[PDB]
C-alpha cells in the first residue's frame, strides 16, 4: 500500500504576526494508508480525538473518536523518533471495505498564544459513481452491486453534498439471462425499494421481464430478475432512493440508479 | 519539495544597515505570502514580516518602520531592508511561506538561514 504524510515535524515552530493555520488536505483513494507526524511538545487531538463531519445532523462532532462513524478504521498512536527529534506518529490504515469518513485534525504548539495551528482534513469518499454492470462467470449472472464498493447505497458517514448521493449502474440487457441487484441488508430494501424496481419495470407494458426471487444473503438482500427476449430499442432508469435513509447517530444513504440499455444494434 | 536559500548577513555596528535576500524554489512563488523570520539564541523563533502575494507587507512592532519586506516575482526572491540595527535584531534570519492559510506543501524545510549580528565589537 502507498502512504499519504503529513509531517509537520519541526514546521510549527514559529511565533506568527497573526493567526496563521499550515493545512494539508488528505483524500485517500486506493486503499492508501495515512501517517501524521508531528513534535511530541505539540498539543495533537487526532483520530481517537478528531472533529468528525456528521451527515445526518450536518455538523461537525468535535473530540470524537473516528472509529464510532467508520468502525473498520484501525489507528495506532506512538511515539518515535523523526528527523533527530521526539515526535508523535498517528498510523491510520484504511481498509478496502472500510466506509466513507471526513475528519480533521488539529496540531497546536504551546506558547504561540494559539496563533499558529496545524490540520489535516482527511475525505475519505468514493470517487467514482458509475460503472457497467459485472459478468460473474461462476454464477452465469450479471451483477449491480450496490451493497459494497463503489456503488454501495449502505447509509455511511461519508461528505456528500444534497445532490450528489447518486451511483449508477449500466446493465446492457442480455435475453433469458438472470440478473442481479445486490443491495443493503436493511428491512426498507424489501419494504421501499422492491416496490420501487416493481413498479419501475412493469410502467411499460412491452418490457419482458420475470422476478425470480428476492434472495437474502450473509450481507446483502438480492433481487433476481430474468429479462426475456425484445426487439426495439429502449433505455429505462429506476431509482432506488436511500438518500434520505437515516441511521444514528450520523449515517445517510445514496440513491442507485440502475440504467438499462434494451438494443439489437452494435 | 521547496527549497530556501537565505544570504546576506553579516556584522554590522549599531545603527547600520543590511539587506537580506532569499531564493525559493519548489512552489509557485507568484501566488504564496512570503515571510520573513529570526530565531535568537535562548528565544522561540518569530514572524518579523510578512508580504502577501499583492504584495501587502505587514510587520512585528518591534522592526516597524526599521525593516522593509519587497519581493521579486520574476526571480522567486524575497528581500529584508535592515535600516537602523540595534543589538537585540541579532539572531538567525530564515524566510519560508507565510499567510493566514498555508499548504503544507509550501511550507518548506527550513534553510541554513543567515547570521546577523549588530555589536559595536
Ligand atoms: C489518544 O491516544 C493516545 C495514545 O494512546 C493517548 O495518549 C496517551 O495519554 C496517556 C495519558 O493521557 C499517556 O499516559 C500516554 O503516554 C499517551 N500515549 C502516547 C503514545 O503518547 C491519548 O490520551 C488519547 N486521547 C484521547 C482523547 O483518548
Ligand atoms: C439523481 O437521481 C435522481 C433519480 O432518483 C434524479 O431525479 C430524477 O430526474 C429525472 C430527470 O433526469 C426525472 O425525470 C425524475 O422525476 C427525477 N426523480 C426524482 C425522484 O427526483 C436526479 O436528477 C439525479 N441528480 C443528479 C444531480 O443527476
Ligand atoms: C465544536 O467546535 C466548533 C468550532 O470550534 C464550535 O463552533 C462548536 O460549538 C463546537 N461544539 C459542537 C458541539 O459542535
Ligand atoms: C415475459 O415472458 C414470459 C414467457 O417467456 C412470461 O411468463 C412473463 O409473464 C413475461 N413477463 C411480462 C412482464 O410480460
Amino acid at each position: 500500500k502507498n502512504i499519504c504524510v503529513c509531517d509537520f515535524t519541526d514546521k510549527l515552530n514559529f511565533l506568527p504576526l497573526e493567526k496563521t493555520k499550515i493545512l494539508c488536505e488528505l483524500k485517500p483513494q486506493y486503499g492508501e494508508d495515512i501517517k501524521i507526524i508531528a513534535n511530541k511538545e505539540y498539543e495533537i487531538n487526532c483520530m481517537n480525538n478528531s472533529k468528525v463531519f456528521c451527515p445526518l445532523k450536518d455538523t461537525f462532532i468535535n473530540n470524537t473518536n473516528i472509529k464510532l462513524y467508520s468502525p473498520k478504521l484501525h489507528f495506532e498512536i506512538k511515539d518515535i523518533t523523526h528527523k533527530g527529534k521526539n515526535a508523535a506518529l498517528y498510523y491510520l490504515k484504511i481498509d478496502e471495505e472500510a466506509s466513507d469518513i471526513f475528519f480533521s485534525c488539529s496540531i497546536k504548539p504551546k506558547q504561540v498564544s494559539g496563533l499558529l495551528e496545524g490540520e489535516v482534513r482527511v475525505n475519505l469518499k468514493k470517487h467514482i459513481n458509475e460503472e457497467y454492470s459485472i459478468f460473474n462467470e461462476e454464477e452465469d449472472v450479471h451483477v449491480c452491486d450496490f451493497s459494497k464498493g463503489n456503488l454501495d447505497i449502505t447509509p455511511s458517514a461519508g461528505f456528500y453534498l444534497k445532490n450528489s448521493r447518486n451511483v449508477s449502474c449500466i446493465y446492457r440487457v442480455i435475453p433469458n439471462k438472470l440478473f442481479l441487484i445486490k443491495l443493503p441488508k436493511l428491512d426498507i430494501v424489501t419494504e421501499k425499494l422492491l416496490p420501487s424496481i416493481v413498479n419501475c419495470l412493469s410502467e411499460f407494458s412491452f418490457i419482458n421481464f420475470t422476478l425470480k426471487h428476492v434472495q437474502e444473503g450473509d450481507n446483502y438482500i438480492s433481487f433476481n430478475v430474468i429479462f426475456g427476449e425484445f426487439k426495439k430499442h429502449f433505455n429505462l432508469a429506476c431509482s432506488l432512493d436511500l438518500s434520505d435513509f437515516q441511521q444514528e447517530p450520523c449515517n445517510l444513504g445514496k440513491t442507485a440508479n440502475i440504467t438499462f440499455i434494451f438494443s439489437k444494434l452494435e | 519539495q521547496v527549497q530556501l536559500q537565505e544570504s546576506g548577513g553579516g556584522l554590522v555596528q549599531p545603527g547600520g544597515s543590511l539587506r537580506l535576500s532569499c531564493a525559493a524554489s519548489g512552489s509557485i512563488f507568484s501566488t504564496n505570502a512570503m515571510g520573513w523570520y529570526r530565531q535568537a539564541p535562548g528565544k522561540q523563533r518569530e514572524q518579523v514580516a510578512t508580504i502577501t502575494s499583492g504584495s501587502s507587507t505587514n510587520y512585528a512592532d518591534s522592526v516597524k518602520g526599521r525593516f522593509t519586506i519587497s519581493r521579486d516575482n520574476a526571480k522567486n526572491t524575497v528581500y529584508l531592508q535592515m535600516n537602523s540595527l540595534k543589538p537585540e535584531d541579532t539572531a538567525v534570519y530564515y524566510c519560508n511561506a507565510a499567510g493566514a492559510t498555508i499548504d503544507l506543501a509550501d511550507f518548506g524545510s527550513w534553510g541554513q538561514g543567515t547570521q546577523v549580528t549588530v555589536s559595536s565589537h
